């Protein structure tokens, strides 16, 4: 239909998001075809996609279509903030894609779970150590 | 020439096992069902019972074939994990290598 | 007073009454809605100590109908559908204001999850070996139906002779009030007392007697599956209770002279999705059968306007206690959080 | 049985069980004798009404759907 | 728990495809089980455990 | 509560060795 | 630590951003020149931008929070709120015109005030000397001062003292007293500065 958009990818933990952001659109978000309130019940989980609009001052004026596959509610929550963080770049100044990025919703979140080790309760965790 | 002797009671089990499978299957199918009379069926548990010793599969352990180690087996190469470890450190096992993660 | 109106009438509510909340009185709070009413808005209408509702446009399409019905037809079955906190229970409750300023009889149902879940006491009917009663639910039901309909009951008569005990029986020609408090006095007669009520109302009704509604809240649950059991923990059918039974007969429109409004409530409902609203969904392959032909009513999500008024209300009354609440960009992340919905803009203003 | 069928049919249905009781109360409210079977299914009102409500069992469910039941429905109930 | 219908249209499957057809309980079927497969002593596995 | 039915009861018949037999070849 | 040394704590404030040029100061500008230079930490799922976020309130979330639960944790927080607002609402329209100017409503300055309240000025370190530890008085630092009047209010509602009481209640209730300078969360910090102005004599012992 001629409507300007953008598409970008975001990962956090094992979950992978993309979004699609429309440059105009009245503020709806779709996640895997369902509305976001429905999607995201917890309230945590929409104040994270609620960060990067609401941070350039632009909430109810761009349409979101994101997919999001794996993780768990919070890491979907936050695979889809860091997606349309990037594509929402493309219709702000260079100034403000600075400002996103010295906010932290430019930048992929490394940290992932740490494996288990062998003779260990979990990842630090080490057994109950007796002296005698 | 076997490691032991357990190595080679072992293999008589396993002998003996294979040589009374099929007469084993056929009489233990009679007892693990409703439709025959339990008649047949109590006749069928004596005759399975009068089979030999040796010839129960539950009697038949899974051993290492170089050591003849009872525990401790990998069911995939049949070693012990003592043996195991000498032949994977020394590259001799193809595709097998420390794991780092 | 920007999203309120002066014109507490519900039978003069118009479309220039959109968005805008109308006062209901405490004399009607207590006689109109003794049960019912939404847990949370009745603590908002106990904090505020009033009890305002927005005229919303799925409520107007109602009560156009039910002013133009003909009660020669048989009677017409309006379905309220729609998404979770959507506002159709309170939507219900503004057409019952209306039904009770006008003189009818109203046949209330808080919500029929309750009928089908958590039964401590759940005993075999006598009048039917075959089915159970719930002297719990029935005699609960029948102290709310009494307040609400005092003024008929000594005016409806029972037409039959009905017996309870070998000593005790209700006799031919007298109010039907005396059921009622039959029931209400002698909880194991609780259940037959609420069938001996539906099947007069539903009789009398054809005789141009009565005007009555039958307000049916959550109504998936009369045709769907029940969590109690027996003392084999063997599964019970929901036509297996008799509350559930005599209930099931009124919906069906074999009768005339009133209307029957039904609200789905996914809340409470039993083997559920949680994202579940549409009719067929929730009232499946017997549910939905059991009500065709029927007349679906959508109701959606706060437009703009209804949105906006909303929060003036919270702030005429002061309950946005927060500094940046009134402010245009709190409004903003109120309007996105909640996507405007009417119980998740109540809940995340609710500790503001 | 209806049961086993895996394609809905709206020929003895439930749904036409019950549209065609209503019509002959409506019909009996208006005091009139005309009961014929074949003159009341057979008008366009009862065959919209039979694409809607097939239309419902047979295909998805969503708000088009609903939305199109409710307003055939009301044409045969005469509700404006 | 089936209909007429489902319970033949089912048993008539299991005639084309060569399952059971008479009703069998649980434990009877372990007989289909026991000439399905081979014995655990049977299997090349077993016997050939040791070189 | 033992629920026997007549056409519970009725052999399959054996449609492959009489119906069916000349498919095994072409 | 997955991240590097190099990677910068990411500063969420939305006013900070939007300050006008002129204003800044030439270390002021220094800063945000370095800035565009450094790597940045991604956001943390906690902290947002929202104009209703309140560090201490979340602070508070997260020290209620049992197993990893923050769902049921926040849920706990808010149904606090809300019956604060409603109990100070109750009280309110059962008040007098007079009486009424002097009611707060807000739940977050309550909350705010109460945890104020509560902060200990003064602590008190046992110190071993002599074979024996005494308990000598400390000036404690501004974050532990904050640390001891939410672990006062938690380990208060968490006990059992209370049967068959929600947490939202005990929580609220005790919130109330704490903004009136009253219950036992205040009693903790007088005992606790009787026994600091007791042992004054011991506070030389410190070597600090
Ligand atoms: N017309 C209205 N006027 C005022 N407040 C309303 C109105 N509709 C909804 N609300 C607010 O939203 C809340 C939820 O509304 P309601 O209980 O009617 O929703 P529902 O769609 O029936 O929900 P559920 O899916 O839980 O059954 C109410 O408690 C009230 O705070
Ligand atoms: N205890 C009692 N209940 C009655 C009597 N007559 C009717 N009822 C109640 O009235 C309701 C309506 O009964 P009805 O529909 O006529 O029974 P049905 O013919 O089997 O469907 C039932 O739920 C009964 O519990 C009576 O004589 N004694
Ligand atoms: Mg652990
Ligand atoms: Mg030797
Ligand atoms: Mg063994
Ligand atoms: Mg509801």
């Amino acid at each position: 239909q001629g409507m300007a958009f953008s598409k970008s990818e975001g990962k956090r933990k094992t979950a992978k998001a993309e979004a699609i952001v429309y440059k105009h659109g009245s503020g709806r978000i779709k996640v895997n075809g369902i509305d976001y309130q429905l999607y995201f019940p917890i309230t945590q989980d929409r104040e994270q996609l609620m960060f990067p609009f609401h941070f350039v001052d632009r909430l109810g004026k761009h349409d979101v279509t994101c997919t999001v596959s794996g993780g768990g509610r919070s890491a979907q929550a936050g695979a889809i903030r860091l997606a349309m963080a990037k594509a929402l770049c493309s219709f702000v100044t260079e100034d403000e894609v600075e400002w996103m990025r010295q906010a932290g919703l430019l930048t992929t979140d490394p940290r992932v779970r740490e494996r288990k080790k062998p003779g260990q309760e979990g990842a630090r965790r080490k057994f109950t150590w007796k002296k005698r | 020439h076997y490691v032991d002797w357990r190595m080679w009671r072992d293999v008589k089990r396993r002998k003996m096992a294979y040589e009374y499978a099929d007469e084993r299957l056929r009489i233990n199918s009679l007892r693990k069902n409703t439709i025959l009379p339990k008649i047949l069926q109590d006749v069928a548990d004596e005759e399975i019972a009068a089979l030999p010793r040796d010839s129960c599969p539950v009697r038949i352990r899974n051993r290492c074939v170089m050591t003849s180690r009872p525990r401790g087996v990998k069911r995939r190469w049949r070693l012990s994990r003592i043996v195991f470890r000498h032949l994977a450190d020394h590259g001799q096992l193809s595709g097998i290598q420390r794991a780092t993660w | 007073a920007i999203s309120r109106t002066n014109e507490n009438d519900p039978a003069k509510h118009g479309d220039q009454h959109e968005g805008q909340h109308y006062n209901i009185s405490p004399q009607d709070l207590e006689t109109v809605f003794p049960h019912g009413l939404p847990p949370r808005f009745v603590m908002q209408v106990k904090t505020f100590s009033e009890a305002c509702l927005m005229v919303r446009k799925p409520a107007l399409e109602l009560l156009h109908y039910l002013k133009n019905t003909s009660f020669a037809y048989p009677a017409i079955r309006y379905l309220l559908y729609g998404e979770k906190g959507t506002g159709k229970t309170l939507s219900l409750c503004h057409v019952i204001h209306f039904c009770a300023k006008q003189d009818w009889l109203i046949l209330h149902i808080p919500d029929a999850h309750l009928w089908v879940k958590n039964c401590r006491d759940l005993l075999q009917s006598s009048y039917n070996k075959q089915r159970f009663d719930q002297p719990l639910e029935a005699s609960t039901w029948l102290k709310n139906f009494k307040t609400t309909n005092e003024r008929f009951l000594n005016q409806i008569k029972v037409q039959e002779k009905y017996v309870w005990n070998k000593r005790e029986s209700t006799e031919k020609g007298s109010p039907l009030g005396e059921v009622v408090e039959q029931g209400i006095t002698r909880v194991r007669n609780a259940t037959d007392a609420v069938g001996i009520v539906l099947k007069e109302l539903k009789r009398q009704s054809s005789l141009g007697m009565f005007h009555l509604l039958v307000a049916v809240d959550g109504i998936n649950a009369l045709w769907g599956r029940t969590t109690l059991k027996r003392e084999d923990k063997s599964p019970i059918a929901p036509e297996e209770l008799a509350l559930v039974h005599n209930l099931r007969k009124m919906m069906k429109n074999d009768w005339h002279g009133g209307a029957i409004v039904s609200a789905l409530s996914q809340t409470g409902s039993l083997f559920k999705p949680r994202k579940a609203y549409l009719p067929q969904e929730l009232l499946g392959k017997e549910g939905f059968d059991a009500l065709d032909p029927f007349i679906p009513i959508l109701v959606s999500n706060y437009n703009p306007k209804e949105f906006e008024s909303c929060i003036q209300y919270y702030l005429e009354n002061n309950w946005l206690q927060h500094e940046k609440a009134p402010t245009e960009e709190g409004k903003k992340e109120l309007l996105f959080l909640s996507n405007a919905n009417p119980s998740l803009l109540e809940r995340h203003c609710a500790y503001l | 049985t209806e049961a086993d069928m895996e394609e809905y049919i709206w020929e003895n249905s439930s749904s036409e069980r019950n549209i065609l009781e209503t019509l002959l109360q409506m019909k009996a409210a208006e005091k009139n004798m005309e009961i014929n079977k074949e003159e009341l299914l057979g008008t366009k009102e009862i065959e919209e009404y039979k694409k809607s409500v097939v239309s419902l069992k047979n295909e998805e469910e969503n708000e088009n759907s609903i939305s199109q039941y409710k307003e055939s429905v009301k044409r045969l109930l005469n509700v404006t | 728990s089936l209909s007429e219908y489902a319970f033949r249209m089912s048993r008539l499957s299991a005639r084309l495809f060569g399952e059971v057809t008479r009703p069998t309980n649980s434990k009877s079927m372990k007989v289909v089980k026991l000439f399905s497969e081979l014995p655990l002593a049977k299997k090349k596995e077993t016997y050939d455990w040791y070189p | 509560l033992q629920s026997r039915k007549e056409y519970e009861q009725e052999l399959s018949d054996d449609l492959h060795v009489e119906r069916y037999r000349q498919f095994w070849t072409r | 630590s997955r991240y590097s040394p190099e990677f910068k704590d990411p500063l969420i404030d939305k006013e900070y951003y939007r300050k006008p040029v002129e204003e800044l100061t030439e270390e002021e500008k220094y800063v945000r020149e370095l800035k565009k230079t450094q790597l940045i930490k991604a956001a943390p799922a906690g902290k947002t931008s929202s104009v209703f976020e309140d560090p201490v309130i979340s602070k508070f979330t997260n020290m209620m929070m049992i197993g990893g639960n923050k769902v049921l944790a926040r849920s706990l927080m808010i149904q606090t709120l809300e019956a604060v607002k409603r109990k100070q609402f109750e009280k309110y329209h059962a008040a007098s015109a007079e009486e009424q100017a002097t009611i707060e409503r807000n739940p977050y300055t309550i909350f705010h005030q109460a945890l104020k309240n509560c902060e200990p000025m003064i602590g008190l370190v046992p110190i071993l000397k002599g074979g024996r530890f005494y308990q000598v008085p400390v000036p404690l630092p501004d974050r532990r001062r904050r640390f001891l009047a939410m672990k006062w209010m938690i380990t208060e509602c968490r006990d059992k003292k209370h049967q068959r009481t929600l947490m939202p209640e005990k929580l609220s209730h005790k919130l109330l007293e704490a903004f009136h300078n009253q219950g036992p969360v205040i009693k903790r910090k007088h005992d606790l500065h009787k026994m600091a102005e007791a042992n004054r004599a011991l506070a030389h012992y410190r070597w600090w």
